[PDB]
């Protein structure tokens, strides 16, 4: 009955990288810590002006896709406009053992 | 000083290391066109030749087995048991 | 690029651990593995 | 440290590793480009001359080609540019620097390298694509995975060097390791998962698939086994068609909890003559286990035979599973509607039990445990209830999940996952800890600003009530994050602390090795151990064996060992041996059985002095149990007819075999007494397993069977001794170093304690006396 | 870079026969046909048809490794019957079965008005 | 604590006992206390065991301790390995540590000692003490680039003209 | 979409990384460990703005 | 950037369908799920191609040379 | 080359504990009281319920590889409804004149307890199991 | 990798015919191992998929946001409305035989990322090459066509194996090896060898 | 009629729904495989770029041009350049396509598969026509240009199969099912309470008799009757995906019979 303040949104406790993790509340703590390190090494469109700049090394994804599963926080992160991957059709199966 | 044959006390069996080194050495020599002491029954790989020579105990090599004091016992490949 | 402009360095008691005071200020997950783990904070 | 004790080298190569179910255990997939760069200098000889001339003709760009020609003169011919690269006419003694080719021995290594098994010799297999391919079962020794790992390849340049690799460090040789005297490679992942699935009673295979499964075995006799079911419809079982990979002579017995000779739950294991009789094949059977199908195969058939078995078991299993399929989904984390009610109400009651102890503590009625704060005592209780809870909730789901649960299936085979994983995923994550204690008050008297001060509730101090399937509350999420960060910190730190420990062990032991006098000495010839590991045996050649004599009642011992030819009830029945009738009342013979029994009693007291607790199972050379088993199938032992053995045949036979178990050879009291000493324990085992009553009543051995058992114990024992040259120093260092690398009353333990120990730390952290 | 040419899957190599028939040592009246620049498409088809032949005792095929488009097919027949002939008949049966399948599809398609 | 003990009937049976657990060490004193088993008394501080019960007991305690660290993590290392380490620390007559101070300060070769941790301060002292390295260590022959006197190089290989002329 | 926040020095982009330090002018009491003549210390890291 | 010709998973031409999809949304106001289905994109592999596309080309065109 | 055991039993219980296609069956001989039987059966192939009277036969024959058809013209040594082939793995001396023999039909286990068939059953890979009714 | 710390390299690439397939004609782009999931406890990966499957069919953005009232049950219900089995499983047929798999495969879209680590920028091999000036030993790094480091820990393994001659070779012939002339009186490299 | 039988359920320019009875699963599958992989098609294989002022890379565009479907009706009368006798390509073995596009408009100028023009002599055979299924009649959108954005290139289309590249894949997804009631026990249904309630009933369930619980398991039962759906991309008409698939597999088998025949000579 003492409440002085309220949280705008609890998801805001997260930084830029963790904010692309879908359902991070359903993962084991470090698996999240891993993704917020890997996404930094994921290819995609980094800036739309790529064709006008001379940088040592530039990696651009041919056909980037916005994710089917998204975070409300990505809206602000410009992620759906400038994605880091593609939605692949994925089977979790034992196949040839490869 | 060199221990007499009648006073030798090391294993009558060839060590893994000895056998690996004899095979290595013979194969090397065989490969450097040394005379082969066995019928090569079509064999061409010097290690497979070495294996064959050791199989028939026709390898003319001796193992000088050094003891921590500096002395040694010499053992012929012909006389060493190959249970490996 | 975004996460690089929100990076924090801490040079040199138990600094690497995620403190309660880090709530809402620093990301509980975005930290390196190894040597710099918990010494590189992300806003 | 960096230019002498270690240096970069030529004939080296490195790339990303990836697995292959189609490579043989001992081979390595080498990318064409890597093979086309790495070279072996081969001497022109009558044997190779023509072949070599062809690779020279082939040149540097074609695969089986060559890069250089080395003349007697010393000058190097570059086949890439020499105008005479075509018309190059070889001469005996020249060297052709030719490409690395299929079946060349090469050193393969995964860094760090805290093991002799971290560098092993493989057969080349030139393949396409830019990755080094390795057999999956060889993954474990290297400690590799395919998440982006790279591996090193070194090429020997001499016939001598090659021999060293092929003859000492080749992958099959390395299977049974001296680190823990057991196999260091076993069946993993798909093959482990598929092996359980294949070997259930339920599992039956139709003719079509049986033929493919059979043909897939590269050494298959061509014999179609008689189906376990012949009409209605011929059908084979998994057990049956897997047994084709199991070589003849292979004998195995294992009893798991509740195993009968009728194995109702398809428990334990029974393999007779390399044919499965009962039980499901999994981790305990086909993994890198002490009693293992692999341990027996390496030991019984050879390293080359066992290496073939890996490939065989996988070619069948993987093929079967390719067509059976196997998956894992969210449905596998989902637990029953009522099981979820039952779980919720388990946490609910534990939540009250905690409030009850809290109310009790706030009312000052709590009575502290001697040597603890009133608070310390309380936190202990809270933490204990909450864990009791997480586990109950877990064990609820684990039980409610059917055998069709893909997760349960992986846990059951031992391929991946444990109990806790099910528990945390399906039911409840549980209490979160940092520095052992629950989430502490980082803020003044509270864990977060969303809580009231002086809140010792589970929810305030980090108890994650929810499953991963359900999701975490922001508070649960942050506390799990704190607890999660702790592990990442030690993973990070331990890594260098653990590394340096390894170095110091190695540098202190390096110069230690077994000399030709069986003595363990350093670079000073100073004796460290008089005889290697006090027994003079190689660790690979050792196995956990039961010393029968040790335990049981004094009466039970008597029944098992005592022979009394002067008593009508305690004689050997004439059904046991032919001489049975004429043996009764032989005073002269009885003198021998008295010696026998008197020694067995002597031995019992002695072993009870060594192993004070009465522990029977000890690692000793020569698996006598297996020799008997083999004698029985080898000689088709008729458990009906009487033996052609004499009491003298047994009694003296054993007495004589003992004198032939040689570890030390010198002709003198010191060395002879030394020999007696080293052999002591093994003999107590030998005398226990080969006592007259045992041999006849139990084993039912014939004279030839016995004569053979004796020769085999001898042979095996002799093979079992350490080889002078063994660098037991480094071995020991790495055998302690490697395990330290895998390390996560309350006393300082693990990595920081090992640090205390090695440093001969004066001011230790947890000094303690244990006053009996 | 270490990637093989895509035509290597179907286009026969320099001096490389489609078939290589080698005799099985371990069993009487048994043979092993290696099919170069072929896959499951043909292997499993042939194997299944030989299974229909009564005078065929054993039939199985295996693609020893996926990087290579080739498969070994092992045929064992009753004494007097030749495995090459067994393979010949199964090959023929398949064609004749496909011939009818085409004829039947064609007839049925022509009946449709879409 | 639960203790396995032989029963009159022979079989080993659980006969648990009352045991005390300290938060500190004083060996000399607690041993001389009436009512205890001075034959059984143990301390985790092997430095104390060494000082009070001799170097032999020092070895046994040191192993016990090493063994615990491994087995606590649920790991198994064969005896011999731990035994050797324990023995090496022992042989000198005391507790020689696996540190720059302990082992690295023994009578082994100077290049050997220099390959671990003290390098230059070891080679200067090596100079003024006119040390002589007999090159039996593996370290020396590696620095020198010669075949080390280990396994494969622990013996010598000779051709015998006798046996050679015998086979032809 | 570029967000600024860096400099351009000789043509490469550069980001200043925030450096974390202990706030000054702050009174803090700490227990000085078991082997010490001094049992507790009051520290103030005084510095000008 | 720029609509993929052919769905990666099955290879049904999806190159023609882009403008048509974008039209069924502005001009027809229709929800994404119906427009995709109208265009005959039934398998989810094909659906994901259009539904999750980001036509970056249109930004790229905004720069002069 | 000939039969080794013949008797008609009556099933007391059928058990598929977690097993979907297999069942452990408990039966006793209608003739000899001393005789009992435990046996795993492919119930998906030949179904069995309790109180069913079943003729259970052994026989050492009717070696080398296995052949599939031609059995049309060949003498189907089965006047029975369900047939198995397995190995004898243990010879339990269950007191008195009583014996028990263990048979594994590629994992499908069997335990026959009786007395008389001393002059019949042997520790052989060769042992067929025939069942009718 | 997915967005769940579930990283890996390609082991093989299979064509569409070799791939397992749904009766509907759908085939995976990627096959990931069941063995990943349990030990890792990356539940959100499985949920991402289920939700993404619904999203793909429904044509609505699948909200995978953290703290929400979206349940695995909620999404399951929506997938059943689309004709698929609620827990994301789908019956698959083996690509080589066409025979139904005894198992049903968890199948659906998942957002996968392409990472900066590609095999061809990693692969490296050497066999005699550039040497340093000072030490006269192989130069460093892939970049410079360097040789790899047979370091201290590798020396140890060789010493453990008893590979005396293999070690000598690595350290000499395969790297550093040089010839000096020394004096027999003062064992120094003083000798003015005018070897010619 | 004879051996295996067909019963078409639905037809269009793009789909063939049918029932294949009196066939081996192995045969049904082998046909399914061939349709995906071994039927020849014409597709752009070389792209010579004269000018490209676009926001897209030369090869990015080049890649797309291969995925553009081309008329492969008379593909059978065109030679594989590998087998052809020229130097590179010719008429007997290729179709030459041209593409010149420019941003005249202030508005965004689009480049379509319709903007492709055949420059080679067709020998009057149905080949190389960019397949246009598009309502507005544009076909595949290759590129977008602004103002001075020019794209001038040349395409050489060649005969090929999906094994070499998936661009020569004439078929989209091929639907394939059998035994909609699991009568064969070929799958063990994963469930939570009831496999019947939990797993959706197939369309094809209607074309087969439900098992009726009060019956024993038919072990003797074998797999015949396959419910398939063949989807075309354009290159070849739906029917001809089936026919040519049947024919390719037939030819593939004939080669083996012939191989054995040549081996009999020695
Ligand atoms: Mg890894
Ligand atoms: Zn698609
Ligand atoms: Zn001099
Ligand atoms: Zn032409």
């Amino acid at each position: 009955t003492t409440f002085t303040h309220c949280e705008i949104h609890p998801s805001m406790i997260l930084g830029v990288a963790a904010s692309i993790i879908p359902f991070p509340d359903h993962n084991q703590s470090p698996r999240n810590t891993y993704q917020s390190a890997m996404g930094k090494q994921a290819m995609g469109v980094f800036l739309t002006n790529y064709n006008v700049r001379m940088d040592t090394m530039a990696n651009i994804l041919y056909y980037p896709q916005k994710p089917l599963g998204t975070t409300r926080a990505m809206e602000y992160l410009k992620f759906r406009e400038l994605p880091a991957g593609q939605n692949a059709i994925v089977a979790i199966a034992c196949y040839s053992g490869y | 000083k060199a221990i007499p044959k009648d006073q030798r006390a090391t294993t009558p069996y060839m060590t893994k290391y000895e056998r690996a080194r004899i095979l290595g050495t013979r194969a090397l020599q065989i490969s450097m066109n040394a005379p082969v002491f066995v019928d090569l029954e079509g064999e061409t790989d010097p290690l497979r030749i070495a294996m064959k020579e050791l199989a028939e105990k026709k390898i003319p090599l001796v193992i000088r087995r050094y003891l921590p004091d500096g002395s040694f016992e010499d053992w012929s490949v012909e006389e060493l048991i190959v249970d490996l | 690029t975004l996460s690089h402009l929100r990076r924090t360095n801490t040079p040199i008691a138990k600094p690497r651990q995620l403190h309660n005071t880090h709530w809402g200020l620093v990301c509980p997950a975005e930290t390196p593995e190894g040597q710099a783990c918990g010494l590189v904070k992300n806003l | 440290r960096g230019n002498l004790m270690g240096k970069r080298v030529d004939f080296s190569a490195r790339t990303v590793i990836s697995g292959d179910p189609n490579l043989e255990l001992d081979q390595v997939g080498v990318p064409k480009s890597i093979a086309k760069t790495l070279t072996y200098p081969e001497v022109v000889t009558p044997y190779n001359i023509d072949r070599l001339t062809q690779l020279v003709r082939n040149g540097p760009n074609e695969h089986p080609g060559a890069k250089y020609v080395i003349r007697d003169s010393g000058d190097r011919i570059d086949l890439r540019y020499s105008k005479r690269a075509g018309d190059i006419q070889l001469q005996y003694g020249w060297k052709v620097e030719r490409h690395i080719m299929d079946n060349d021995p090469v050193l393969f290594n995964r860094q760090p390298s805290l093991h002799k098994m971290s560098m092993m010799a493989h057969r080349v297999k030139v393949i396409p694509y830019s990755t080094f391919r390795l057999n999956l079962s060889v993954t474990s020794p290297y400690n590799a995975d395919f998440d982006g790992d790279e591996m090193n390849l070194h090429v020997p340049q001499s016939e001598e060097t090659r021999a060293e690799l092929s003859q000492l460090c080749a992958v099959p040789l390395q299977i049974v390791s001296p680190q823990s005297n057991k196999p260091c490679m076993g069946i993993v992942q798909d093959t482990l998962c598929g092996i359980r699935k294949l070997t259930l009673r339920d599992t039956f295979i139709e003719l079509d698939q049986v033929l493919n499964m059979l043909y897939w075995v590269p050494d298959w006799d061509g014999v179609i086994p008689t189906p376990a079911i012949i009409k209605p419809k011929p059908l084979w079982s998994g057990k049956q068609i897997l047994s084709v990979a199991i070589p003849n002579g292979i004998h195995l017995q294992r009893f798991d909890e509740g195993t009968t000779l009728l194995s109702p739950k398809d428990n334990g294991m029974l393999i007779i003559d390399g044919q499965i009789i009962f039980g499901v094949v999994e981790k305990k059977t086909v993994g890198s286990s002490n009693g293992g199908l692999i341990h027996v195969v390496t030991r019984e058939k050879g390293p080359q035979v066992c290496a073939k078995l890996f490939g065989n078991i996988q070619k069948v299993v993987n093929f079967w599973l390719l067509h059976n399929g196997f998956s894992t989904g969210i449905g596998d984390t989902i637990a029953d509607g009522p099981t979820m009610r039952e779980i919720t109400e388990t946490i609910a009651e534990a939540k009250k039990k905690v409030l009850d102890v809290t109310k009790e503590a706030q009312a000052n009625l709590l009575t502290a445990k001697h040597g603890m704060t009133l608070r310390e005592s309380f936190e202990d209780n809270v933490v204990r209830f909450l864990n009791e809870a997480r586990d109950k909730a877990g064990r609820l789901a684990e039980v409610n999940l059917k055998d069709l649960n893909n997760v349960k299936q992986m846990v059951m085979a031992g391929s991946k996952g444990s109990f806790i994983n099910i528990a945390q995923m399906s039911a409840c994550v549980g209490q979160q800890s940092v520095e052992g204690k629950r989430i502490a008050f980082g803020f003044v008297d509270r864990t977060l600003p969303h809580f009231s001060k002086d809140d010792y509730s589970p929810e305030s101090k980090g108890f994650v009530e929810n499953s991963y399937l359900r999701g975490l509350t922001p508070q649960e999420f942050f506390f799990h994050a704190m607890g999660g960060r702790e592990g990442l910190i030690d993973t990070a730190v331990k890594t260098a602390e653990t590394g340096y420990i390894q170095r110091r062990l190695v540098k202190a032991l390096e110069d230690i090795m077994v000399h030709y006098d069986n003595t363990t000495r350093n670079s000073l010839g100073n004796v460290i151990q008089f005889i290697y590991g006090e027994d003079g045996m190689d660790a690979a050649h050792i196995e956990k064996q039961s010393l029968d004599t040790i335990g049981g009642s004094d009466a039970a011992f008597e029944k098992r060992y005592r022979v009394d030819l002067l008593n009508t009830d305690h004689t050997l029945d004439p059904s046991l041996l032919e001489s049975g009738s004429e043996i009764l009342g032989d005073l002269k013979l009885q003198v021998l059985l008295d010696e026998e029994y008197k020694q067995l009693v002597k031995d019992r007291k002695f072993l009870r002095e060594v192993f004070v607790d009465g522990e029977a199972n000890w690692p000793l050379p020569v698996n006598i149990r297996r020799i008997i088993q083999n004698a029985q199938q080898t000689f088709h032992i008729d458990h009906t007819k009487p033996s052609d053995l004499t009491i003298k045949d047994i009694v003296l036979g054993v007495k004589d075999l003992q004198e032939n178990l040689l570890v030390l050879r010198g002709k003198n009291e010191i060395i002879q007494n030394a020999q007696r000493d080293a052999v002591t324990l093994f003999c107590c085992l030998l005398r226990s397993r080969l006592a007259t009553r045992r041999v006849l009543q139990e084993y039912r051995l014939t004279k030839q069977a016995f004569d053979w058992v004796l020769s085999n114990i001898e042979a095996q024992f002799l093979r079992s001794v350490v080889h002078p040259g063994e660098m037991v120093g480094v071995l020991a260092a790495q055998s302690i170093g490697e395990p330290a690398t895998q390390m996560t009353k309350k006393v300082t333990s693990g990595v920081p304690r090992l640090k205390e120990i090695l440093n001969v730390a004066k001011n230790m952290k947890t000094p303690s006396l244990t006053v009996y | 870079m270490n990637a093989p040419d895509r035509f290597e899957l179907f286009l026969l190599g320099e001096g490389e026969s489609k078939l290589k028939i080698d005799p099985d040592t371990k069993a009487p009246n048994a043979v092993v046909i290696t099919f170069e620049k072929e896959d499951h498409t043909l292997g499993n088809l042939i194997r299944a048809e030989l299974l229909n032949d009564r005078k065929v005792l054993f039939a199985a095929y295996k693609v020893e490794h996926p990087f290579f488009a080739r498969f070994k097919l092992r045929i064992q027949t009753t004494e007097g019957y030749d495995p090459k002939d067994a393979l010949k008949n199964a090959c023929n049966s398949i064609i004749n079965k496909l011939g009818a399948l085409k004829t039947n599809f064609e007839t049925e398609w022509n009946l449709q008005t879409l | 604590y639960d203790r396995k003990v032989p029963s009159p009937t022979g079989e080993y049976v659980k006969e648990p006992e009352w045991v005390l657990e300290t938060d500190g060490v004083n060996l000399s004193e607690v041993m001389t206390v009436p009512g205890i088993d001075p034959t059984r008394i143990y301390t985790n501080s092997f430095i104390d065991i060494m000082e009070v019960l001799g170097i032999e007991a020092g070895r046994a305690a040191l192993y016990k301790e090493v063994y615990n660290v491994i087995a606590s993590d649920g790991s198994y290392v064969n005896y011999r390995h731990m035994a050797l380490l324990v023995d090496v620390m022992t042989t000198q007559g005391g507790l020689t540590s696996v540190t720059r101070h302990g082992f690295n300060r023994s009578n082994t070769g100077a290049l050997m000692r220099c390959s671990f941790e003290e390098t230059v301060e070891i080679l200067f002292e090596a100079g003024a003490s006119a040390e002589l390295d007999d090159c039996r260590g593996v370290s020396e022959n590696v620095i020198l680039g010669q075949m080390a006197p280990i396994g494969t190089g622990a013996f010598d290989v000779m051709i015998d003209e006798e046996s050679l002329v015998k086979y032809m | 979409f570029d967000m600024g926040g860096y400099f351009i020095i000789n043509g490469s982009e550069k980001v200043l990384i925030a450096q974390e330090r202990s706030a000054g002018n702050i009174v803090q009491v700490f227990k000085k460990a078991a082997p010490s003549p001094i049992s507790h210390v009051a520290e103030i890291r005084s510095a000008l703005e | 950037m720029i609509v993929p010709v052919r769905c990666f998973s099955c290879g049904k031409v999806v190159g023609d369908k882009w403008e048509s999809y974008l039209n069924l949304l502005q001009e027809d106001e229709l929800d994404e799920g119906t427009a995709l289905s109208r265009l005959g994109l039934k398998r989810y592999c094909c659906r994901r191609m259009i539904l999750t596309h980001v036509d970056l080309i249109e930004k790229f065109l905004r720069y002069n040379p | 080359s000939n039969t080794l055991f013949d008797d008609i039993f009556q099933v007391s219980e059928v058990d598929p504990g977690r097993y979907n296609k297999v069942c452990r069956i408990e039966a006793a001989s209608t003739t000899q009281d001393q005789c009992k039987l435990t046996l795993d059966i492919n119930v998906e192939l030949f179904p069995v319920a309790a109180q069913d009277s079943l003729t259970v036969t052994i026989a050492s024959s009717l070696t080398r590889s296995w052949r599939p058809p031609q059995a049309g013209d060949r003498s189907l040594a089965d006047d029975y409804d369900y047939v198995m082939y397995g190995t004898a793995y243990k010879f339990e001396e269950v007191s008195k004149d009583l014996i028990a023999v263990y048979y594994s039909f590629g994992g499908l286990l069997m335990r026959l307890e009786g007395n008389y068939r001393n002059l019949n059953n042997l520790k052989q890979e060769n042992a067929y199991l025939l069942i009718r009714r | 990798a997915s967005r769940h710390g579930q990283k890996g390299t390609i082991g093989i690439t299979y064509r569409r015919e070799d791939m397992p397939f749904t009766a509907e004609g759908i085939v995976p782009d990627l096959i990931i191992n069941p063995h990943a999931i349990p030990s890792r406890m990356t539940v959100a990966h499985l949920i991402e998929c289920l939700l993404s499957k619904v999203a793909a069919l429904s044509g609505n953005e699948g909200d995978a946001s953290p703290f929400t009232d979206i349940t695995v049950e909620g999404i399951s219900k929506l997938l059943r409305e689309h004709g698929y089995q609620s827990r994301g499983f789908e019956v698959m047929y083996n690509g080589h035989t066409g025979k139904k798999l005894m198992a049903q495969i968890f199948f659906g879209p998942t957002y996968y990322q392409r990472l900066r680590h590609m095999v061809d920028d990693k692969i490296h091999a050497r066999a005699r090459g550039p040497m340093q000036v000072l030490t006269r030993q192989p130069v460093e790094g892939r970049s410079r066509d360097g040789g790899l480091r047979f370091g201290e820990m590798e020396r140890d393994c060789m010493i453990a194996h008893g590979a005396a001659s293999f070690l000598k070779e690595r350290l000499m012939e395969a790297s550093d090896a040089f010839r000096v002339h020394i004096c027999g009186i003062c064992g120094l490299m003083t000798v003015i060898a005018k070897l010619n | 009629e004879e051996g295996p039988q067909v019963k078409i359920r639905e037809a269009s320019k793009d789909n063939v729904d049918f029932i294949l009875s009196n066939v081996d699963l192995a045969m049904a599958n082998s046909l399914r495989r061939v349709m995906i992989a071994e039927i020849p098609t014409l597709a752009i294989d070389s792209v010579e770029v004269e000018t490209n002022t676009t926001v897209l890379a030369d090869e990015f565009i080049a890649h797309r041009l291969g995925l553009i479907p081309l008329q492969s009706m008379d593909i059978e009368q065109l030679e594989y350049s590998r087998d052809c006798f020229c130097e590179d390509h010719c008429d007997k073995c290729s179709v030459v396509l041209t593409l010149q596009a420019f941003g005249e408009s202030e508005s965004t100028t689009n480049v379509y598969s319709k903007d492709l023009v055949i420059v080679s002599n067709l020998m009057g055979r149905n080949i190389g026509h960019p397949i246009i299924q598009d309502k507005e009649g544009n076909g595949v959108l290759i590129c977008k240009l602004r103002k001075g954005q020019e794209l001038k290139l040349t395409c050489v289309a060649k005969k090929g199969i999906a094994k070499e590249h998936a661009k020569w894949g004439p078929a989209a997804a091929i639907e394939f099912e059998y035994d909609p009631w699991n009568k064969l026990k070929h799958t063990d249904y994963w469930y939570e309470q009831d496999s019947a309630k939990e797993w959706p009933q197939s369309k094809n369930c209607e074309y087969e008799d439900p098992p009726n619980e009060g019956d024993p398991f038919d072990y003797k039962a074998q797999a015949d009757t396959f419910y398939m759906n063949v989807e075309s991309v354009g290159s070849i008409p739906v029917d001809q995906v089936v026919v040519r698939g049947i024919d390719t597999l037939q030819k593939k088998v004939a080669s083996i019979l012939l191989a054995l025949t040549q081996m009999d000579q020695d």
